[PDB]
């Protein structure tokens, strides 16, 4: 019930963290 | 002696006369390139393993 | 196929070069 | 006095740096699913097994435990006071006396990183602290009146995983280390359950942790739990192999190229025991070459001892000892004695070989070679004949295989074609078995099918390599 | 390499066996 | 005399390996076990032969006197190092190594070789002492000295004296450098035989050219073989000297076959009857049989085996069982037909073999690439 | 007799080493697998009635039925023709009452001095250029991997 509403934001936070890790490589390539 | 490009047939008494297959030179260079690349990836494995 | 095979090890060479030259530099800097 | 102090330095500093950098990486960046210190745990597969086994009774390692279990660390001043306390908890070994935590101070020390007003925001420091009591205890390999203490510490480690399931699991992904911890502990724990009877409670919580994953997270934990299930499933392998093949567990994928090898070995033995040999040989050869990093690590001695067993069940004959090593040449001696008999046709000498060394064959876990092997005693021979003669008669095969009756000699051919050993066909106007040749391998679209997979895999290697790059 | 590297054959019967065949019934009465 | 010291290995292997079937050769070794040998191994044959009687008497009696002659120039150096030259002069063991390496037994002569390795840094005498040590390794069939010091002989002293010392590195053939692998390295070193006149080692230069023409058969089939063995002045000269070996060569070069088999039996008469039979010559006889069948089977697509019998000799059923072994072994690619007595050959076209080789090499390379990818970045 | 060989071999793990010495009546079902992988078929039909202890003849006859069914459905594409002598003693018996039963079973009917009718072979038609459009997909994907920015 509530712990569903925790685990959903756990998965969304994992996706956000992975994409924010992936973005910095492209930022470095654009800077170069 | 590789003077004539045919093959005899012995018990039928027939001399088969035919040419030689040309090209097949890309594959030999490809095989030697792959072996040389195995040497390259051996050196790369050494470089990677020395400094982790 | 040989073009893909000759491309992959160049990509791997760049990867391990970047990782070694990054990690040793952060070992010095830290 | 020369033996104590240098382990006291290097075996303080490796795990001090490991814990500090692991906490700093796991909290400073949220992307520490595969941190640098993950490879440090790979070092812990090889370090502490040769670093120290007993607590080093010349005042070296027995003092490491109460310091590393006294961790309060409320904020920066408490951590700095821990750094100040490090000097005294270091010098207490070399100066006066290392405290005798002789194989018992692991149970009340669960609350020791809760005593003196401790807060647990870093769960992996507690995971490593629960990993540490197996260092002087299960890595000492005694197993004498001591079993209940590792089971108690493993229940404490399970309570740590319940804490990872209930207490502040806000995207920490610590299980990706803990399952690796649930690798290593539940290796020797398995040895404990190897010593006693069937591990039914371990079966239940292994299934429970197997389906606790995937929906929660999936990285290198479900593979380890699957393999730890399947090894002792294969211990009493009675009818559960059908369950294991219908177990949709091809998921594993990345396994650091080591766990995937033994998973391939396990499913290769499962598929080899059920008469499907040609599919077993390719995955056996794939598992043999997957992680041959060191010579004769025990795994190689067994996968090589199953490999040409299933190849001789197929029919092809390789010689066994072609990789003469410190523990290959002398360990595969009755193996070579058996593989010399299949090239010949002598059944009495093969029976004498089997009866001479049946105890060692039963020691190898290969009881059921013989119950099929006599079939190959004819079968290999006829395939050799089907390799040598393109058009063999019906009467010459009687004396070429000493199969007595010509109808008996011409009846193995009526099976070897149907399962598939030789392309040849027989006609009842001549009684002649004759085969054809294949030329169209390069003429048709056979190479493009293999080339597409090779191209896709090779080009995708470049993408996976570039996807992990520069971190300024 | 020890003494024979690898492979070979262990029939232990082929020692100028064609000369034995030529000696076998005088080469089968010189066929 | 360390350069004539290889009489030890030469006659000791001329008897001691065929001593299971050598009667007069025991008597031949009798006047050389006592009269001129290194040391106490002159006893050793009593573990195989009879108890021995007389060699206990004289051989000790000289040797201690030789040890009494071993003061020699050592004491003369003790009264001759009074000159302050190098705290040494060329009088002592450095000029006395001939006894201690010729008469010294290898359990002490190895230490004597080490003693005279602590010597002058001149490359010529050093290379000579290393060749002496290689021969001393060949004395007792140690098979470790002739492995270790050969790298020293070829590579380590390779800074000067070359192009004329290289006819003394020809010992790396038949030695641990060239074992029963009677193939490209051994035959390449043997084909550098630009010499006729004797230089000790194996004795009797005719035996050297028979060894060269024996390794030439396993060397090449006919890629330019006609220049290197057939069209050469000195090799044809010694072929004029040796008729049966010339018959063995010309029964294969002229593709006559048949009588070639007879020559093989003659080669059998000295295949194992020489000293070098402690490794077997089966990988030579079987290789020659496969080579002869390959040169016969070439240029014949559908050959009846009745023709093959008369071409090679006798033995129609022998031809059948020999091909049945050799085809299914893996070499000699053809498909014999049991009925209709046809031996039909099949040869792969040069697109399928190349395809298989590319697939296998690419498979091992992609496996190595994926392993290297898994090593880094977890 | 339920044409199950995988369940046979995975079933053979109950007795580790017991079954060799004892199991004297049970030697027949485990050695019947050994005979099946041999050309002891005539000896199998002779051992159809040698069962030591008790009869329980039903699986023996189902074994007979499945052996004849496996033989009859297993060779119909490698051989070409059969005659009266070329498959009676090879498949059926030494001319048994089941003559008519094998005369009405399937194709290749037999009885008038030779076995004729219902030949079985193949034609093998092919075009092989049909996946060319598929090949186009493959090669475009290759350029796809070459052209999206990493």
């Amino acid at each position: 019930l509530r712990q569903y509403y925790l685990s959903k934001i756990e998965e969304l936070q994992l996706i956000v963290n992975d994409k924010s890790q992936n973005l910095r490589r492209l930022q470095a390539q654009r800077n170069e | 002696d590789k003077k004539f490009h045919g093959i005899l047939d012995q018990g039928e008494g027939v001399l088969i006369i035919f040419d030689e297959p040309p090209v097949d030179k890309t594959y030999e260079a490809a095989l030697e390139t792959i072996q040389n690349m195995s040497k390259v990836v051996d050196s790369l494995y050494n470089k990677a393993k020395k400094l982790t | 196929y040989l073009a893909s095979l000759i491309r992959s090890v160049v990509a791997l060479h760049n990867l391990i070069n970047n990782k070694i030259a990054n990690r040793d530099a952060e070992k010095k800097e830290g | 006095p020369p033996p104590p102090p240098a382990p006291q330095d290097v075996e303080m500093k490796e795990e001090a740096a490991t814990g500090g950098g692991s906490t700093g990486e796991a909290d400073g960046k949220t992307a520490a699913a595969a941190a640098e210190h993950s490879q440090r745990e790979l070092d812990t597969v090889t370090l502490e097994d040769i670093k120290e086994h007993v607590k080093q009774l010349e005042k070296a390692v027995s003092g490491k435990e109460p310091r590393f279990v006294l961790r309060a660390l409320r904020m920066l001043p408490s951590t700095s006071r821990r750094l100040n306390h490090y000097v005294l908890y270091k010098a207490v070994q070399g100066f006066f006396t290392s405290n005798n935590a002789t194989r018992d101070f692991l149970l009340p020390f669960l609350e020791e990183p809760m005593d003196t007003e401790a807060d647990l925001q870093f769960r992996p420091r507690t995971g490593k602290a629960a990993s540490t009591p197996l260092l002087p205890e299960v890595e000492a390999y005694l197993q004498l009146l001591v079993v209940i203490f590792m089971m108690n510490s493993k229940r404490y480690k399970e309570a740590q995983k319940i804490s990872d399931d209930l207490m502040q699991k806000i995207s920490t992904q610590n299980r990706r280390a803990l399952d690796l911890v649930a690798a290593k502990c539940y290796y020797y724990h398995a040895r404990v359950y190897e010593f006693l009877d069937k591990l039914d409670v371990v079966r239940s919580f292994l299934h429970a942790r197997l389906r606790t994953a995937t929906l929660r997270h999936d990285a290198d934990g479900q593979a380890t739990l699957l393999n730890l299930l399947l090894r002792n499933y294969l211990h009493y392998s009675l009818y559960d192999q059908a369950e294991k093949l219908v177990s949709k567990s091809v998921f594993p994928e990345q396994a650091n190229n080591n766990e995937w090898a033994r998973y391939l070995y396990y499913t290769g033995r499962i598929k080899a025991i059920q008469l499907e040999y040609s599919e077993a040989r390719r995955t056996m050869t794939n598992a043999l070459r997957k992680a041959p990093q060191h010579t004769a690590v025990g795994f190689k001695q067994t996968v090589h001892k199953l490999l040409i067993v299933v190849e001789l069940l197929l029919g092809e004959i390789p010689d066994r000892l072609q990789f003469r090593q410190p523990s290959l040449k002398r360990s595969l001696m009755p193996y070579f004695l058996l593989t010399q008999a299949v090239r010949t046709g002598n059944l009495a000498k093969f029976n004498q070989v089997l009866d001479q060394f049946g105890e060692k064959f039963q020691a190898d876990g290969t009881y059921t070679l013989i119950i099929r092997l006599r079939h190959n005693v004819i079968k290999t021979g006829v395939r050799m004949i089907s390799l040598s003669y393109s058009r063999i008669s019906l009467a010459d095969i009687a004396q070429k295989l000493q199969l007595d009756s010509p109808e008996d000699a011409e009846f193995i051919v009526a099976k070897a074609i149907r399962d598939g050993v030789i392309e040849a066909s027989i006609n009842h106007e001549k009684g002649y078995v004759q085969s054809k040749e294949m030329i169209d391998i390069y003429s048709t679209r056979e190479p493009q099918l293999a080339f597409h997979q090779r191209i896709s895999f090779c080009l995708d290697i470049h993408n996976m390599s570039v996807k992990a790059m520069r971190f300024p | 390499e020890d003494n024979w590297d690898d492979d070979n054959v262990e029939d232990d019967f082929s020692n100028q066996l064609r000369a034995e065949l030529e000696k076998h019934g005088y080469k089968m009465e010189t066929s | 005399p360390k350069n004539p010291d290889l009489r030890i290995a030469q006659l000791r292997f001329l008897l001691s390996l065929p001593e299971h079937r050598g009667d007069a050769a025991v008597r031949d070794e009798l006047m050389a076990a006592v009269r001129d040998n290194n040391m106490a191994p002159y006893y050793e044959a009593l573990c195989k032969s009879l108890d021995w009687q007389i060699d206990v008497d004289l051989l000790n009696k000289m040797k201690k006197a030789n040890e009494d002659e071993l003061k020699r120039l050592d004491e003369e150096l003790e009264d001759a190092e009074k000159n302050l030259g190098e705290s040494e002069i060329r009088d002592a063991m450095m000029a006395k190594a001939e006894y201690l390496c010729r008469i010294g037994d290898k359990e002490g002569a190895l230490t004597a070789f080490r003693k005279t390795y602590d010597k002058t840094v001149a490359l010529g005498h050093r290379l000579d002492i290393v060749f002496y040590l290689l021969r001393i390794g060949l004395f007792y069939m140690d098979n470790d000295l002739i492995t270790r010091n050969t790298e020293k002989a070829k590579s380590l002293i390779e800074e000067g004296g070359d192009w004329d010392r290289r006819n003394r590195l020809k010992v790396y053939q038949g030695l641990y450098c060239v074992a029963i692998r009677d193939f490209k390295q051994a035959a390449e070193l043997f084909l550098d035989t630009v010499s006729t006149f004797t230089s000790y080692e194996l004795m009797d230069y005719k035996t050297f050219v028979t060894y060269t023409v024996y390794v030439s058969m396993i060397a090449l089939e006919r890629p330019d073989l006609r220049e290197k063995v057939i069209k050469g002045a000195e090799i044809l000269e010694v072929l004029h000297s040796l008729p049966a070996v010339r018959q063995y060569l010309f029964s294969l070069y002229e593709c006559r076959y048949s009588v070639f088999f007879q020559s093989l039996a003659v080669v059998e008469q000295e295949m194992k009857k020489d000293w070098l039979f402690a490794p077997h010559y089966r990988y030579y006889v079987r290789e020659m049989r496969i080579h002869a069948y390959s040169q016969l089977l070439e240029s014949y697509r559908s050959l009846t085996l009745g023709y093959m019998a008369e071409a090679f000799g006798v033995g129609v059923e022998f031809i059948d069982q020999e091909l049945s072994r050799f085809i299914a072994a893996g070499r000699l690619h053809c498909k014999i037909d049991k009925v209709n007595e046809i031996v039909e050959t099949n040869r792969p076209d040069s697109k399928n073999w190349q395809y298989q080789e590319t697939i296998k090499k690419g498979d091992l390379l992609l496996n190595r690439v994926q392993k290297l990818s898994r090593v880094i970045n977890m | 007799s339920q044409n199950r060989v995988a369940e046979f071999h995975t079933e053979l793990e109950r007795l580790p080493a017991k079954d060799i010495q004892t199991n004297v009546y049970i030697k027949h079902p485990v050695s019947l697998e050994q005979y099946l992988m041999e050309g002891s078929y005539n000896k199998v039909f002779l051992a159809k009635g040698n069962i030591p202890a008790e009869s329980y003849t039903f699986f023996i006859d189902i074994l007979l039925d499945t052996i004849r069914d496996e033989i009859a459905g297993c060779i119909e594409k490698a051989y070409e023709k059969i005659l009266f002598t070329e498959a009676t003693r090879i498949l059926f018996f030494n001319t048994p009452k089941k003559m008519t039963d094998y005369a009405k079973k399937r194709g290749w009917v037999l009885g008038p001095n030779n076995y004729y009718s219902f030949a079985s072979q193949q034609q093998k038609p092919e075009d092989t250029t049909i996946p060319s459009t598929e090949l186009a997909k493959q090669v475009i994907e290759y350029a796809r991997q070459l052209e999206m920015i990493v």
